[PDB]
């Protein structure tokens, strides 16, 4: 019945289930063997590939029974297509559109994929101009460079009509190792012999990758049918820079700047600013929604002064000066020291050991095991002097707390307030959008995949592009050659090593007599396409993070700041081990008086401003010696800026409970 | 003092220019050889020093001033050099004039404020520089710990000292790497290093400078392919890998959110004066002066044919064709199409010109020239038929042939206007041409100071491999300027590094030291490269946006 399968489609499993096998499927489908089709893992991965079309076609014919748009489309043809298998080349690289209907199944997947779509279609505008002027410079270049970069195989003959026959070479310039070539009168890989070269030059040009070597070229350019001459019109050069200076580095920066507004103004699609502004959007928040912070003051003064010696700024000094030696020392380790060297610096790495073995006991019984994981930078050293006494013994497996002991570091020298809240803000905003960086390994995986099925037979040379280090033979490999085409390292040469006329790996199966069949002209829209996207994808996602982080790019310190709130917590938690949420009101003096002055008072007595001031400002009619942490704070954002009288406080508490966030039955207090 | 305001302040620009094209045109030759051309430009030097110490003496008749105390150290430099060459390493001081061209900027307060508004931008920075310091520090570390005296075995020959590959590569440091493979050849310890021993990572450094270059995505699979060489596949792509994600890609990120909050910082401070309300004001005069000036004139002073929707897509498949005749020249091209081409050139030459003329006797003469679509059309227009009569005239043209089809090429100029869309932007940047042009200036002379510079240190100096001549050098001024751009660009940076490494004279001895020249060159070159064509993506950018907003409001 109709109803029936209903409930079992819309189970809190069932999904999840489906979605589990789709990317378990896609990961089957990153795992075959490009070079040999008779194979025992391809066969295993065969057997896999049945299982999964049999439960597909189960989900197709059970969702549609219930139900009887172009999502469901795509998720009929990706299975669809696999049931006519079971020319085969087109549909095996068809069949790597499995991940794409994952989208469909996650709602941040398919909002972010929304959003890249509309980010498209407002850039338009900005693609077509850049494709115009692309296309007249390459009409231009036409017109320059047409048929002269042409050149024999020996810089001797310069036309075609003698460049002809063998011809004695020698090797490395030596006169007395000869050897005999072929001249023959080759073109330019990159030329401008009609408009779809040019075009395909000038973006290699514009992708900053082996533009010197083009440039170079048309310097060069003599004629329509003859040889290069040594610098021969320098001056043509203003046709590449004003090219270069045009393009890439003013309306391909105009991109970006646009990109960058657009998310700015989508930042801006709320109004939430009723009688309030964003200055007030980021500390009465903060001020409303809040938590003490603990300093854990210990008892027996026993400990209480063995913790006091730990606790102090003259010994964080010392093992701050402690590690920058021991740093310091570990860098001037080199190449074929002397023995006493080498003697003398592993003694001075058991001296380090053995302090910094100290000093995390030393640390513990002042400061008991129980909370030493209560702090996270604490725990930091914990785990790090155990390595430290494990290799002193390994020494006369044994590089891992080798490599390991070089985070102190960065443990002990982050504690700034700038670089540190930099990076966590940044890794925050990171892994508030971990759907864009989805996207990208979606795409790294869908081209990689068909870079596999595509170029994966062109045989490894050592003097080629496709070498043992960069191939299309196994994911990992593929991954890593489209790493380094999103770098933007060799991405052209690559092209050309994958071109039609390739030499073909033993390994793979062809008839004999055809070796050279490796290769497709379909590598240039491959690396190219690859290329655009991968750009287009990471500036999306640069541009995501840096637009979820706006609030502290433009946080103009000069008027106010998160900053205050944190010493004012700290402050708070001084005469505070513990939160315990409520204080008394005799330490309040010392709370106000220890506050800067632009946030607490100024530089002068409290007799006059501050003693006026906390009988004036509206408090809780609460005891003599309870004061909630909730109340003072919010007091004093009040006291600092948006000051209202006396009796329309209500009006503060309306505007709270009509643009701040739901209270939480926690307003209550905090209106009186 | 009372007659030096307007004369002496120009006289010394002048001089500062005449002085900048004078180091422009000296030819650095190896090996100490010269020509007369450099024996005259010592001459005008001695006369620039001569009027440079008397004008730095009478000012004093001072030193508060940082750009005085820049003229003065330079002028006493000279006159150090001077005596010294005179009395008498010699030449190497003679590096101290290239500043000549930086004093220049003080005499123009709008490239010294530009400059002063560029350097205060670098202070919200400093935090990721010291971020990326401690990056740089920490893998180079890492890389001396793990990565140390292994790029030292290549595929020799059977008992001799010669490399067996044209292109050498580590073998296995401990037989996990690479092998050789040729019947006869062996490989042993005793080699230089990949890049004649600049990159690897047994000092620190090497160290130091190779995890820099990986960092500026420059020959980082270099390193990568040879670790690979040298060690497992397994270890050394964790170390690059992640160090590019980290290094730069992270990086980049970092110092775009802070350049573009800091532009965008700037925009809600100047919104306070009301700099785009200018700019609203001028633009929304402009709509209401087309509307009133055609219907002013044409009750008194035939034209809707010519206006018709059926001209406008006449003149757009006219256009089109041209494109097509233009965009149809290949090489080896049949004769029969030139013949076409020639046909068409002629046929759409006469179709364009008589069109002008139409609508010249139907619109009016004096309201062409006063939008700069008309003037520019005429321009095209005489220039095509002065190709088409040069052609086929007695002059040959040789050269010329090629420059005309470039003029000609410019109608799609005509069908692009009618956007509407996008010209908020063009008149934006159209009318920050003050402010573009000053940031190119200012560009531009950063690249010219450090050409000299190079043409200084490098000039004639990458004569030592003695096997190939090198293109990327420091010969001429033009030579040095691409030089100099091709760094700014990125690409390839680490060869012109390397050769200028080993001029003077490689991993060992103190020719090191000169590698940060091009450290400094790439860093505080892109760093300029990054605020003046971000700025005009950004300022002129939003404003449009608002432009548009604002006139979305009244439309
Ligand atoms: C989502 C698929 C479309 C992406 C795309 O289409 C374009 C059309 C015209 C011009 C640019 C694009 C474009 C880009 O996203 C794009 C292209 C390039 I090339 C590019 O520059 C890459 C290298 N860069 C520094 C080395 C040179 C300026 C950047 I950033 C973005
Ligand atoms: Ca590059």
């Amino acid at each position: 019945i109709r109803v029936g399968c209903h409930k079992l489609i819309n189970h809190h499993i069932f999904t999840n289930l489906i979605l589990v096998f789709i990317m378990l499927s896609s990961a089957a489908l990153a795992a075959e063997d490009p070079i040999r089709s008779h194979s025992f893992r391809n066969t295993i991965l065969g057997y896999f590939d049945y299982a999964f079309t049999a439960i597909f076609t189960v989900e197709i014919l059970l969702k549609m029974t219930t139900f009887g748009n172009y999502f469901n489309l795509l998720d009929m043809l990706v299975v669809g297509v696999s049931l006519v298998s079971f020319v085969v080349k087109i549909l095996r690289v068809l069949r790597v559109l499995r991940p794409l209907r994952a989208i469909n199944r996650a709602k941040g997947l398919k909002h972010v994929v929304q959003c890249v779509f509309v980010a498209i279609r407002t850039i338009g505008n900005i693609m077509i101009v850049t494709t115009l002027l692309q296309f007249m410079f390459a009409c231009i270049g036409v017109q320059l460079f047409k048929g002269k970069f042409y050149r024999c195989t020996d810089e001797a003959k310069s036309n075609p009509e003698e460049c002809r026959g063998l011809f004695i070479l020698y090797k490395d310039g030596d006169v007395d190792s000869p050897v005999v070539r072929e001249r023959i009168w080759q073109n330019s890989d990159f030329n401008f012999d009609n408009v779809l070269s040019a075009m395909m030059a000038l973006f290699t040009v514009s992708t900053f990758e082996g533009w010197p070597a083009l440039l170079y070229k048309a310097i060069d350019s003599n004629g329509e049918n003859i040889g290069p001459i040594y610098n021969h019109r320098v001056e043509i050069s203003i046709f590449f820079i004003i090219y270069i200076i045009i393009v890439a580095f003013f309306m391909m920066n105009i991109f970006v700047g646009f990109v960058i507004v657009t998310f700015q103004e989508q930042g801006e699609k709320e109004y939430k600013n009723c009688e309030l502004d964003k200055n007030q959007r980021q500390c009465v928040e903060y001020a409303l929604k809040a938590r003490p912070l603990r300093r854990y003051i210990p008892k027996n003064p026993y400990q209480y002064k063995f913790w006091y010696v730990v606790n102090s700024s003259p010994f964080e000094y010392m093992m701050f000066v402690l590690i920058m030696l021991n740093t310091l020392c570990l860098a001037m380790q080199h190449y074929e020291q002397s023995k006493m060297f080498n003697d003398a610096m592993d003694i001075l790495n058991m001296v380090f050991t053995g302090v910094f073995t100290v000093e995390m006991v030393l640390k513990v019984i002042a400061f008991k095991p129980k909370g030493y994981f209560s702090d996270a930078w604490n725990t930091f050293d914990s785990l790090i002097v155990i390595g430290s006494i494990i290799d002193v013994a390994l020494s006369e497996s044994i590089t891992f707390f080798r490599l390991f002991r070089v985070m102190r570091l960065v443990k002990l020298l982050s504690r700034g307030e700038g670089i540190r809240t930099l990076l966590w803000t940044f890794i925050k905003s990171f892994q508030a959008l971990p759907y864009v960086a989805l996207l990208i390994a979606m795409l790294f995986f869908i081209y990689a995949v068909i870079g596999m099925q595509m170029f994966g037979k062109v045989a490894m040379r050592d003097n080629n592009q496709i070498n043992r280090n960069n191939n299309f033979q196994t994911f990992p490999q593929a991954v890593l050659l489209l790493f380094r085409c999103a770098t933007g390292e060799a991405w052209q040469e690559i092209m050309l090593a994958c071109l039609p006329g390739k030499l073909c790996d033993p390994e793979s199966d062809y008839n004999p007599g055809e070796e050279y069949t490796c290769g497709s002209n379909f590598a240039i829209v491959y690396f190219i396409s690859f290329y655009m996207l991968c750009a287009f994808l990471i500036i999306n996602l640069f541009v995501a993070v840096i637009m979820d982080n706006f609030d502290y790019l433009t946080r103009d310190w000069s008027i106010l700041g998160p900053h205050h709130l944190d010493e004012f917590k700290r402050i708070w938690s001084e005469y505070d081990p513990e939160a315990k949420g409520r204080i008394k009101h005799l330490d309040v003096v010392t709370l106000l008086r220890r506050i800067q002055p632009p946030l607490g008072f100024g530089k002068l007595c409290p007799h006059r401003v501050a003693c006026k001031r906390l009988v004036a400002m509206n408090m809780p009619l609460n005891s003599d010696g309870t004061v909630m942490f909730n109340a003072t704070l919010f007091a004093l954002v009040r006291t600092a800026l948006k000051i209202k009288t006396e009796g329309n406080l209500e009006q503060a508490n309306e505007e709270l409970r009509a643009v701040i966030k739901k209270i939480w039955k926690k307003t209550s207090m905090k209106l009186l | 003092s009372i007659v030096e305001w307007k004369p002496f302040d120009i006289f010394i620009l002048l001089a500062i220019f005449a002085n900048c094209v004078a180091l422009a045109i000296y030819i650095p030759f190896p090996e100490d050889d010269s020509n007369s051309t450099n024996h005259n430009l010592e001459k005008v030097e001695y006369a620039f020093l001569i009027i440079f110490t008397v004008e730095t003496f009478l000012k004093i008749i001072y030193v508060r001033n940082g750009w005085n105390l820049l003229d003065f150290v330079i002028v006493i430099v000279g006159l150090f050099s001077v005596i010294l060459e005179q009395l008498t390493d010699v030449k190497a001081l003679r590096a101290f004039r290239v500043l000549r061209p930086l004093r220049l900027v003080s005499g123009v307060p709008s490239l010294q404020v530009v400059l002063n508004s560029i350097i205060k931008a670098m202070v919200p920075l400093l935090h990721i520089a010291l971020l990326v310091l401690f990056v740089i520090i920490i893998y180079a570390i890492i890389g001396l710990e793990l990565f140390i005296g292994k790029m030292h075995k290549t595929c020799f020959f059977a008992d001799s000292d010669i490399v067996a590959e044209e292109d050498p590569a580590p073998c296995a440091f401990s037989g996990n790497g690479r092998q050789c493979t040729a019947n006869g050849t062996e490989c042993r310890s005793g080699w230089v290093g990949p890049n004649g021993g600049i990159t690897n990572f047994d000092n620190f450094a090497f160290a130091m400078l190779t995890v820099f270059q990986c960092i500026t995505m420059e020959g980082w699979t270099d390193v990568l392919y040879w670790m690979n060489d040298a060690m497992g596949f397994e270890l050394p792509w964790v170390y690059f890998v992640s160090l590019v994600i980290f290094g730069s890609f992270f990086v980049l990120n970092l110092v775009l959110g802070v350049l573009s909050g800091e532009f965008s910082k700037e925009r809600e401070k100047a919104k306070a004066r009301g700099d785009f309300q200018k700019l609203r004001e001028k633009q929304q005069l402009e709509e209401d002066l087309k509307g009133y000036l055609d219907w002013i004139t044409q009750a008194e002073d035939c034209r809707a044919a010519v206006k018709s929707v059926t001209f406008y897509w006449l003149v757009i498949v006219l256009v089109f064709l041209n494109t097509l005749t233009i965009s149809s020249e290949h090489y080896n091209q049949p004769d029969w199409l030139t013949q076409i081409q020639d046909i068409a050139n002629k046929v759409l030459l006469a179709l364009f010109t008589c069109e002008m003329l139409v609508k010249m006797y139907s619109l009016g003469l004096q309201a062409y020239f006063v939008s700069l679509f008309n003037r520019f059309d005429c321009f095209v227009v005489c220039g095509g038929i002065t190709e088409t009569i040069l052609v086929e005239l007695e002059i040959m043209s040789p050269l010329g042939i090629s420059v005309f089809r470039c003029v000609r090429l410019l109608r799609i100029f005509k069908v692009t206007r009618h956007w509407t869309s996008l010209s908020n932007l063009v008149a934006s940047l159209l009318n920050s041409m003050k402010s573009i042009a000053s940031l190119l200036l200012l560009l531009f002379l950063f690249i010219i100071i450090f050409s000299l510079l190079g043409m200084q240190l490098f000039g004639g100096k990458f004569n030592f491999d003695e096997t190939q001549t090198k293109r990327s050098t420091f010969d001429n001024f033009p030579q040095a300027l691409l030089t100099v751009f091709q760094i700014l660009t990125g690409e390839d940076w680490n060869a012109v590094m390397y050769d200028g490494i080993m001029a003077y004279g490689g991993p060992s001895s103190s020719g090191m030291i000169v590698c940060i020249y091009f450290i400094i060159l790439f860093i505080c070159g892109n760093y300029i490269l990054l605020n003046v064509f971000l700025a005009i993506a950004v300022d002129n950018l939003a404003d449009a946006e608002s432009l548009n907003t604002a006139q979305k409001e009244e439309a």
